[PDB]
């Protein structure tokens, strides 16, 4: 980004993503059947495209449960923002998954994250990303956990959601060139999954304890290896004051320019 | 006629105050005309002082009053024009009017007119009380004020006076300026705080106004100070109270209009003084310039002030006016650099070399400003800008006269008052932002600073100089002398000034509104200058009243209020609505045009980039536009900017939007036109930015009220959040905020810190402690949530605010403003919203605050509870509320059809004796009634009847009783309600119903267990309230009257749900177990209002569902209209206040002919409302409406009253009901009332239940009312309501009946909710639970813990806690979780039992009474009240501390704490004979015992507390007993005598310590004078008096000397006779039985005379024996005997057998008849 300019246009654009929120495509494809399918409560995902920008992937991480005596569907519940900051085509996001007591009652899905253009494959960055939180953690599970893609179309959104297959799990476990063509990626790697929107449940927010989540305003800020902790609250926008202490800190000022024009009419309390 | 619509914009006048009407002007005498090339120049000569009149002299301050004559000090005269009005100042209220010029000194005048009303409240011990009055001073400017009341201050402290200026924000200071008097403030201050009813607590309390510099009305702002007077005016007609007004003015023309619109009387009340009476004569000069290219203008003017200055550069002084802030400076050193260039000519400004002191201006060298410069040489700079302190330095200077010529501004002339000999103005124009453009400077800009000119003291006469364009020549000359016409320019405002009086509510229609505008200034003036104001002569001799033309103006006002949606008013009626948008315009003083602007453009879903627009987009920035210069700077601006513009290029938009953004970000600005613009935009921006945030508030759209009360904060401190919260302390240095900004470091992470660790952050440790204070002192709040489910839309949220910050006056003064809102699952939606406000007596006070939200069908995770400070910024805390866990209820059946049927005629029951009793009343039983016949009359099974209070339930409980009443002739009958009043007013009705017709005795239970017995059994009806049919019927096993009943009915079982409710839960349970016992049934029927749940209740008290009528509140005889009323005020009184008006409207609209009842949160508010009502039934024109017979008939009733003002109300059809009235006098109403004379009666809340008296119309004011305990207001009890609502019923008559409930924000939906629906009702007796199970464990009807739980199963409880689980803190609804639940419950229930030694709990199964719960259940009291007892009586304990600690009952806490109480009982505290160690005077216990020792000392206090005395009372003597009881089983004998004492004392009201004859009616102080001389001193004395000197010993009164001779019968005679049962055999741990026998050979008749007891008592008696030297109760027992008695007491022998003890005898009643016999045994 250009810094300054740069900012601007993109602040001024992202103040209307909420009217992306009621046009949303869903990838219908092939069935596999034996697969698990999703439903991600539209309330979250609504929120989730309003505090996004339209160049930095921003990412979520997805907590759910399934429903009583139906194992085969996951209930998406519980979205989780943590200290993050994008490129346009990635997401940098640290090492610690979430940790909490509302999270206990859930399993996590996997995460979810903004894609500026939009591409028919998981972004081999992606596979790479997901293979490699599943390396560190077993908590997440290859079969039962998802990256779901939401790219910006035309006064739209749209979405597709992910597994890695095993050969993609290995490949991603193993790659470290994260360049938009790396050596030995294939479209074997990642197979294409079943999710729904609903209107039926409402999902909730998990969000940053001490600070909020956007943190492309400090890169020198952000580190793999940050700690965090969380609470029960919403996320706030991209371009959120708080997400953007250096530019409201910026006043070089000398206090004596109110000498000039001293005459301080008021009279009104 | 039809109104037409007119143009205002062609009727106004542009360029207002410089207006300049007359378009010819005048010479003075000796003035001349002398024009140069360039420039004309006019000179005119001083003025020649108008001659002394033959024999008039000057006013010392000696020979004017005496009080007055304070605070003069320092001055020896009064001034001519002073000393010539001082007559009409102090003698007389007549309004005043004086014009006279600049110099005159004219405040010294109003001051005298202070002075007076200073004067009309003052005593003798004390001076000036100040609560009586309080006067207002409305002067022109702000310096001015502030400098008066610096002043002011000071003069007047010698009264000890407090006078302060009016800066105040609304609610944080209104309690502050409360005690404030002599409020200085600008008009306009004045007329918001008027429009949001600051003033309205203020007004009435106001006897004076001043209006300084009056001429104001000439200005722009004028319409302001017309909008002020008008109102006043219009008000003091409706009030009838009226005030002085006291307008002061610039010498100018039209002064006899301004005396018309002050309603000053010009014969008595005018004063005029043309410009001979300034004190400096003044020698004008005006210099107009005729040069058209300002480029050589700039140059002329500086050269014609050369000239000016070198004339006066010789000994004289010289003062220039510059219009500019930097030009102060710029104008200096230009004279300078002239000087120089003079070749040192000009130079040499003093007398000499050293002369003159040259020093003095050398040697102060080094200051703040620019003057380093110029101070060497003879002139200097003075303004606001460069310096605080050496401006006085500056001042210092000049009045010392070291500096003849000094540059300045206006500010200077309004500011602190320093003259110079010749002042000069130059150039007169000013830049004007709100205009856009430059203008000539305003009249009291020039008025005031070349009223400067001269001194009164150094100088002989004084000269000004205006430096003018020519063209303005004429205008400047037309002010100074006086030829100026004063108009007013309210036209222009006329559509704002509209909107704000209907806002205010003093004007509905169209009507209204002319007789409004009737009162302005533009309406006299447009009267006697039409051909001016665009009235041609020929149609206003058409129209002589203007009556068309004020009808035709502000119609267009009316319309444009409507087309912008301030106003909904239809053309038809002519009426007026006020819409929410209006009233936040009218409360934010934004013009109508700005506020359709946010209508239009303000969405939910707005980005701040956003906001700052519409900010922009402001209609009160119209005239503003971005200059070519300064775009050079807005664009380096622009790109400096945090909050993107970009949305807009450069136009207006963008220059507001920068310069708003520049302000906040504290940006410094080269371009001056930049500077002033910015200024205004921003000062212009408070309340702009505040009307949009009520706006988006108001709406509910959460995050963009979020978004603008966050820019609010960020424009009111200057500073954006993402700075430290820390700067909002201006205590704090700059450099340690910077360097706590550089490390990030979450702020709320600065309270783990201790005071080393913060500064450990920083690495500056020598702050670490300030620093700590500061984080401290921040206003931090934290919050917990109980939350309960009602019903399946509804929960209930408690929310308990306990503040975390140490609070410190000096920062937060003296209140804290905080907004809770809680937001729904997105944090989208504001599901609720309070106004909290946490005043400074109550930091570190809880505050609990109760609210219900509603809940939506896809559940969701959970809601938000944010709290946030107003003017905090960065100051909030958010509470998460989940509902993971939440189980909400059952959805509720619906309820039974009303069936449609034919009516019922009473001929229905075959018999005639029956009918009888209706008949004559009612042809037929409503629809209700009709369908519950069959099964309550002709069928025996249990009934469930729910209607909505209104529905004649009543008669189908006496359904029931016809029933039982053929079942059998001496069949008895049970009846309850939960009121005692309600208990009353069945009785009534029913004991002639059937006593009087039907021969069967009915009865009504009281206090008493015995009498209570008696009473029933000989009745076939039994009338109680259910604490007393508890206490008897706990027992019932023993007693065969309670198990023999045939019927029981319970009325208003819906109270269940009330405090109150677990006795009569409790007792309708017991009810059903006995029917189980007993074999026999016994029917009983419930009577609720509309319920819900109606099928749990049923399900309880064991109806069949087919015998369950349970009907919805839309099923009523008569039907109902009920309107809600809500009132964004939040401050109580101001509330109240505001719904005066409305309830008059209420009536003249809903019920205009017909019965009115208005309940009142206040005894007192009865009057007042009363009052009210009367006071605005005057406005109406119409006088007396509500009075339907004449004068002549309503006199035998008002013969008998006793109460002055009520006399009053009831003159006019009013009258009203309360505490303190004599039941004649409450009858009286009553009657007046239910006969039709008087229309309407206001009553007071606690009436609602009792009254036997109903209406039309009902209009409930103010559904809270205030708690001292907690200081607090607390909402009325939802049943209350819907009692006072069902009191809108007339079912003989009215086809309809109406309430209007007037209420507050907060309680509005929570009203529109619950009144229309059916009620939910649910169980309390988990919570009220000790007390039932300790007197049922006593019966040994719960013998072990299953029984205990068995017990549980009967109840309603039981029957609810699976219902709605959440509510009673059960987690699950499974079997298992009831009945873990219902176990851990008897568990703890009976182990606080037994901690507390009421009970013992054998192998943890069994239970058995103690001696404790064993008293406790015998006497009902509550068990921790008797714990008290154990742990608080001991061995030595006496009448001293018995007080404290029977007044510690639990009991009497039910007794409350009245507004400012605090004061009252401390005033009685101070003369009891017992003082209390430091007791909070808010607390219940502490006044029982002040009120006790009240009642012992026979002090006759209000009939307030009187009252509650008696209530005390009236529970007092089972305490003490009680308290006999503990102590004799402890052991001692000394509390246990003194507590037997205590009864006595309690009994008769007097101290231990006292006379007995006192006892003795009719007996005085001064009688036992006589009586102790004589030698007489008890009742046994007198006893033996013959007829000769008994009434012949003070007073010989027949009658009294009677009422004495019954009760010396009375009292009691009482031989006993004692003996020891075979005294010479007793052994160690033998028995010893002592027996003493009782005979009375006085007349047993009546009971105890003691007339001071609310109670009548019998004589109860303590036999006693024990020995007295170890402070041992050896042995007690109790009897009643009535003229005969024997009783034997034992106990164990100790020892050897020689011993000796004390026999002891002894009365709960009558003081004087305690028997000591001391005895020896062996
Ligand atoms: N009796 C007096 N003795 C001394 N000074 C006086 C007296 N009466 C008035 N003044 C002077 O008159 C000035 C008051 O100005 P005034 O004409 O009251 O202005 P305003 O337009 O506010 O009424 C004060 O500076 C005061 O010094
Ligand atoms: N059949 C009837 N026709 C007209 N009015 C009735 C009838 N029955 C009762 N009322 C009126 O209803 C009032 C009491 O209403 P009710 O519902 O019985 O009281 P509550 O709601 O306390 O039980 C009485 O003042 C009586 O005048
Ligand atoms: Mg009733």
């Amino acid at each position: 980004f250009s810094s300054k300019t740069e900012w601007r246009v993109r602040a001024i654009s992202a103040a209307n993503l909420h009217l992306r929120t009621n046009h949303i495509y869903v990838s219908s494809d092939d069935i596999k059947e034996t697969g698990y399918t999703y439903i991600l409560p539209k309330n979250v995902l609504k929120k989730f495209i309003c505090i996004s920008d339209l160049r930095a992937q921003i990412a979520g991480y997805l907590y759910g449960v399934s429903p009583p005596d139906n194992p085969q569907v996951k209930e998406i519940r519980c979205i989780v923002m943590v200290p993050q900051w994008g490129t346009h085509q990635t997401v940098h996001l640290p090492g610690q998954l979430p940790q909490h007591e509302y999270l206990k009652e859930m399993e996590p899905l996997g995460w979810i994250h903004t894609q500026p253009n939009e591409s028919p494959q998981l972004s081999p960055q992606d596979v790479t990303t997901h293979a490699k939180i599943m390396a560190d953690n077993p908590s997440w599970d290859g079969e039962k956990t998802i990256i779901i893609t939401c790219s910006f179309t035309p006064g739209s959104c749209t979405l597709t959601a992910y597994k890695l297959t095993p050969s993609g799990y290995e490949w991603g476990r193993q790659n470290t060139d994260k360049g938009n063509n790396p050596k030995g990626y294939l479209p074997s790697h990642y197979e294409r999954v079943q999710m729904l929107l609903s209107d039926r449940f409402l999902g909730f927010f998990m969000v940053p304890a001490q600070s909020s989540w956007n943190y492309n305003f400090m890169g020198v800020r952000h580190d793999p290896n940050m700690k965090y902790e969380l609470q029960l609250a919403n996320p706030k926008e991209f371009y959120h004051e708080v997400h953007r202490p250096s530019h409201f800190l910026n006043f070089a000022l000398l206090q004596e320019g109110e000498v000039y024009s001293a005459d301080r009419e008021d009279l009104y309390a | 006629a039809p109104r037409q619509v007119l143009d205002l914009e062609d009727l106004v006048f542009t360029q207002g105050s410089h207006f300049m009407a007359n378009k010819r002007c005048q010479l003075p005498d000796g003035s001349f005309r002398r024009q140069r090339k360039g420039y004309e120049e006019v000179h005119v000569p001083a003025l020649k002082p108008k001659p002394f009149g033959s024999e008039e002299q000057l006013l010392p301050v000696e020979k004017l009053p005496k009080y007055a004559q304070a605070g003069f000090e320092g001055f020896k005269t009064l001034n001519r024009i002073q000393s010539k009005l001082y007559r009409a100042a102090l003698e007389t209220d007549e309004n005043l009017l004086l014009c006279a010029p600049t110099g005159a000194g004219k405040t010294n005048v109003a001051l005298m007119c202070m002075l007076r009303e200073i004067g009309k409240h003052i005593n003798m011990d004390g001076t000036i009380n100040v609560d009586d009055f309080k006067i207002i001073y409305i002067a022109p400017m702000r310096s001015l004020v502030q400098e008066m009341v610096g002043s002011f201050g000071k003069r007047l402290a010698t009264y000890g006076i407090t006078v302060a200026e009016l800066t105040g924000d609304h609610q944080l200071c209104k309690e502050e300026i409360s005690a404030t008097q002599i409020i200085v403030c600008t008009p306009e201050k004045w007329d918001i705080i008027t429009r949001k009813g600051g003033e309205r607590t203020y007004t009435q309390l106001v006897r004076l106004i001043i209006l300084d510099e009056i001429h104001l009305l000439h200005d722009d702002r004028g319409p302001v100070l017309e909008a002020l007077v008008a109102r006043a005016i219009r008000n003091i007609e409706m009030t009838q109270e009226d005030v002085r007004l006291i307008g002061l003015s610039a010498t100018l023309p039209n002064y006899e209009d301004v005396a018309t619109f002050l309603r000053v009387d010009p014969a008595k009340g005018l004063f005029y003084f043309d410009n001979s009476f300034r004190p400096v004569p003044l020698e004008q000069t005006y210099v107009g310039i005729t040069e058209k290219k300002a480029i050589k203008r700039f140059q002329i003017m500086n050269e014609i002030v050369y000239e000016k200055i070198m004339e006066h550069a010789g000994k004289n002084q010289v003062l220039v006016f510059v219009h500019s802030r930097k030009e102060t400076g710029k104008t200096a050193r230009a004279i300078r650099d002239m000087c120089l260039e003079k070749d040192t000519l000009g130079l040499f400004l003093r007398e000499g070399s050293a002369s003159t002191e040259v020093l003095r201006t050398e040697a102060e060298q080094c200051k703040n400003l620019e003057l380093k410069d110029l101070l060497p040489y003879g002139f200097a700079i003075h303004h606001a800008g460069m310096t605080r302190v050496d401006r006085t330095l500056v001042e210092d200077l000049f009045a010392d006269k070291h500096i003849q010529v000094l540059v300045s501004t206006a500010t200077l002339a309004w500011g602190v008052n320093l003259p110079a000999h010749t002042v000069i103005i130059k150039g007169t124009q000013v830049y004007s932002p709100e205009k856009g453009r430059w203008t000539e400077l305003g009249a009291l800009d020039i008025l005031q600073m070349l009223g400067r000119a001269g001194r009164p003291q150094y100088d002989t006469k004084g000269e000004g100089i205006l430096i003018t364009s020519h063209g303005e020549l004429q205008y400047y000359l037309s002010l100074l002398n006086q030829q100026l016409p004063i108009e007013s320019q309210m036209v222009s405002k006329l559509p704002d000034m509209l909107n704000a009086e209907i806002v205010l509510g003093n004007v509905q229609n169209a009507k209204d509104a002319v007789n409004w505008l009737g009162y302005a200034y533009l309406y006299i003036r447009m009267l006697r200058s039409p051909t001016l104001y665009g009235i041609s002569h020929d149609d206003l001799k058409g129209d002589p009243l203007l009556d068309q033309r004020r009808l035709d103006l502000v119609h267009t006002a009316a319309l444009m209020l409507d087309k912008n949606n301030l106003v909904k008013y239809d053309k038809k009626t002519g009426n007026f609505q006020v819409t929410e948008l209006g009233r936040i315009a009218s409360h934010y003083y934004i013009t109508n045009d700005t506020v359709q602007t946010y209508n239009q453009l303000l969405k939910p879903t707005l980005s701040e980039i956003e906001l700052f627009r519409v900010f922009s987009l402001s209609s009160e920035f119209k005239n503003i536009t971005v200059r070519e210069e300064e775009k050079l700077e807005l664009q380096k601006l622009l790109e400096r900017v945090p909050i993107p513009v970009k949305e807009s290029i450069e136009e207006p938009s963008a220059k507001i939007n920068v310069l708003l953004q520049a302000f906040i970000s504290q940006l410094k600005l080269e371009g001056f036109a930049l500077m002033a613009d910015m200024v205004y935009v921003t000062q212009s921006a408070g309340r702009l930015m505040r009307a949009i945030f009520e706006i988006v508030l108001n709406r509910g759209w959460a995050q963009l009220t979020d978004k603008t009360l966050n820019l609010c904060k960020m424009i009111d401190k200057r500073m954006w959040q993402s700075m430290c919260p820390l700067r909002q302390f201006r205590k704090l240095p700059e450099e340690v905020v910077k360097k706590i900004e550089k490390k990030n470091f979450p702020f709320e992470r600065l309270y783990d810190l201790n005071h080393n660790e913060i500064g450990e952050l920083i690495r500056m440790p020598k702050m670490g402690k300030t620093i700590h204070k500061y984080v401290h002192l921040f206003p931090k709040l934290e919050l917990s949530v109980h939350l309960q489910p009602i019903t399946r839309s509804t929960l209930k949220v408690e929310l308990t605010i306990t503040p975390d910050f140490q609070w410190d006056e000096k920062v937060h003064g003296s209140s804290e403003a905080f907004w809770i809102l809680v937001e729904d699952v997105d944090s989208e939606v504001i599901l609720h919203h309070e106004y909290f406000l946490l005043k400074a007596k109550y930091a570190q006070d809880e505050h609990l605050i109760t609210f219900f939200v509603p809940v939506f069908e896809p559940l969701p995770p959970q809601y938000f509870i944010r709290v946030v400070s107003d003017r905090w910024l960065s100051c909030e805390t958010q509470l998460p509320v989940s509902f993971r866990h939440l189980i909400l209820p059952e959805k509720y059946p619906p309820p039974t059809e009303l069936l449609d049927l034919q009516p019922l005629p009473v001929s229905a029951l075959r018999n005639s004796a029956f009918e009888s009793l209706y008949q004559d009343k009612f042809p037929f039983f409503n629809p209700i009634q009709t369908q519950v016949f069959n099964t309550v009359y002709n069928s025996d099974d249990n009934v469930f009847v729910g209607a909505p209070t209104g529905s004649g339930k009543t008669i189908c409980a006496e359904f029931a009783i016809l029933r039982m009443l053929l079942q059998s002739s001496e069949g008895r009958c049970v009846y309850i309600t939960p009121m005692e009043a309600l208990a009353e007013q069945v009785y009534m009705d029913w004991y002639e119903k059937f006593q009087d017709r039907l021969n069967k005795k009915v009865v009504l239970l009281t206090g008493e267990t015995s009498t209570d017995l008696k009473l029933l059994g000989k009745g076939n009806i039994i009338i109680s309230t259910p604490e007393k049919w508890d206490i008897l019927s706990r027992r019932w096993k023993q007693r065969k009257n309670v198990q023999n009943i045939n019927l029981f009915v319970v009325d208003e079982v819906h109270l269940i749900g009330g405090e109150n409710g677990p006795v009569l839960e409790v007792i309708c349970s017991r009810m059903r177990y006995i029917s189980s016992q007993i074999e026999r049934p016994i029917r009983i029927v419930a009577l609720s209002s509309s319920l819900s749940n109606a099928k749990d209740v049923a399900h309880w008290l064991g109806c069949s569902a087919t015998s369950t009528f349970n009907f919805h509140p839309n099923v009523r005889p008569v039907p109902l209209e009920l309107h809600i009323q809500g009132f964004n005020i939040s401050h109580t009184q101001t509330r109240l206040l505001s719904m005066a008006k409305p309830v008059y409207h209420a009536i003249t609209k809903h019920s205009p002919k017909k019965p009115v009842i208005v309940f009142v949160p206040s005894r007192k508010q009865t009057r007042l409302t009363a009052i009210d009502i009367l006071t605005t039934c005057a406005a109406d024109i119409q006088r007396q409406r509500f009075l339907h017979c004449t004068e002549k008939d309503l006199i035998p009733y008002l013969e008998k009253l006793s109460d002055s003002t009520l006399k009053e109300t009831l003159l006019n059809g009013v009258g009203y009901l309360h505490e303190g009235l004599s039941p004649m006098e409450r009858r009286l109403v009553e009657q007046l009332f239910s006969s039709g004379a008087i229309q309407v009666v206001v009553a007071s809340r606690s009436l609602c239940w009792g009254m036997n008296v109903a209406a039309h119309l009902v209009i409930i004011m103010d559904t809270q009312y205030y708690n001292g305990k907690i200081h607090a207001y607390v909402d009325y009890p939802i049943y209350d309501v819907l009692q006072m609502v069902g009191h809108a019923n007339r079912p003989l008559q009215d086809d309809e009946g109406r309430c209007v409930i007037m209420c507050q924000g907060s309680k509005k939906d929570f009203f529109k909710k619950f009144l229309y629906e059916p009620l939910p009702v649910e169980s309390h007796l988990d919570h009220c639970m000790h007390d039932h199970f300790n007197a049922e464990i006593v019966t040994k009807t719960i013998e072990n813990k299953q029984d205990a739980v068995d017990y549980l199963t009967w109840t309603f409880l039981y029957r609810r806690m699976t219902q709605n689980p959440n509510y009673y803190n059960l987690q699950g609804i499974s079997h298992r979780h009831l009945s873990d639940h219902l176990s851990e419950l008897v568990e703890q229930t009976l182990s606080d039992l037994e901690q507390s030694k009421c009970i013992s709990i054998e192998d943890e199964m069994d239970v058995a009474p103690l001696n404790l719960g064993m008293i406790a259940a015998y006497y009902y009291i509550n068990y921790t009240t008797i714990e008290l007892f154990s742990m608080s009586l001991n061995a030595k304990t006496k009448v001293r501390g018995l007080i404290e600690i029977i007044s510690n009952a639990a009991e009497y806490e039910n007794i409350p704490i009245r507004h400012h109480e605090d004061n009252l009982l401390r005033q009685l505290a101070q003369k009891v004979p017992h003082k209390l160690n430091n007791p909070k005077f808010n607390d219940p216990h502490v006044k029982t015992n002040l009120l006790l020792q009240a009642h012992l000392s026979r002090m006759q206090l209000s009939a307030e507390l009187q009252s509650d005395t008696e209530e005390i009372l009236s529970k007092a003597i089972r305490l003490i007993q009680a308290c006999v009881d503990v102590l004799s089983s402890n052991g001692w004998l000394s509390p246990a005598l003194a507590a037997m004492e205590l009864a006595q004392m309690v009994t008769q009201a007097m101290w231990s310590k006292d006379s007995y004859l006192k006892q003795l009616p009719h007996f005085t102080s001064e009688h036992i004078k006589r009586c102790t001389d004589k030698g007489v001193e008890s009742v046994f004395d007198i006893m033996e008096m013959e007829d000769e000197e008994r009434n012949a010993l003070l007073q010989l009164t027949d009658s009294q000397i009677a009422d004495v001779a019954r009760f010396c019968n009375r009292y009691p005679n009482i031989e006993l006779s004692y003996e020891v049962v075979d005294k010479d055999s007793i052994r160690s741990g033998g028995p010893v039985v002592v027996l003493v026998q009782l005979e009375r050979e006085e007349e047993v008749t009546g009971p105890v005379i003691a007339p001071l007891f609310p109670q009548k008592r019998e004589e109860g008696w303590w036999v006693v024996i024990g020995d007295a030297k170890s402070n041992s109760l050896i042995s007690i027992k109790r009897l009643t005997l009535q003229q005969k008695a024997k009783v034997k007491l034992d106990f164990v022998a100790p020892a050897t057998g020689a011993h000796n003890y004390t026999l002891y005898f002894m009365s709960d009643a009558y003081m004087g008849c305690d028997q000591e016999y001391k005895f020896s045994v062996d």
